[PDB]
């Protein structure tokens, strides 16, 4: 624990970029996460607004 | 239009360029996909009534 203020930098980072990519995962209220699933399941009307 | 009739489709390739002489003047108005790009997809079960 002697070069804990180093590790703590780099876990910082870590975590956060990581907790970056997870979040796009997430679905915002949609009913599907993928943009490409919503491009071949409504019509560009609703597909705007999602 | 009571009795309709039920048909199971499985197990074939769909072509739906060829609705167009079989059915003049047909509507495909329809619900859950986009009609524009039907042709590259897949369907684990089609019901036709």
């Amino acid at each position: 624990s002697a070069l804990g203020k180093l590790q703590d930098v780099v876990n910082h980072n870590a975590q956060a970029l990581n907790t970056l990519v997870k979040q796009l995962s997430s679905k915002f209220g949609a009913i599907s996460s993928v943009l490409n699933d919503i491009f071949s399941r409504l019509d560009p009307p609703e597909a705007e607004v999602q | 239009v009571y009795a309709w009739n039920r048909k199971r489709i499985s197990n074939c390739v769909a072509d739906y360029s060829v609705l167009y002489n079989l059915a003049p003047f047909f509507t495909f108005k329809c619900y859950g996909v986009s009609p524009t790009k039907l042709n590259d997809l897949c369907f684990t079960n089609v019901y036709a009534d």
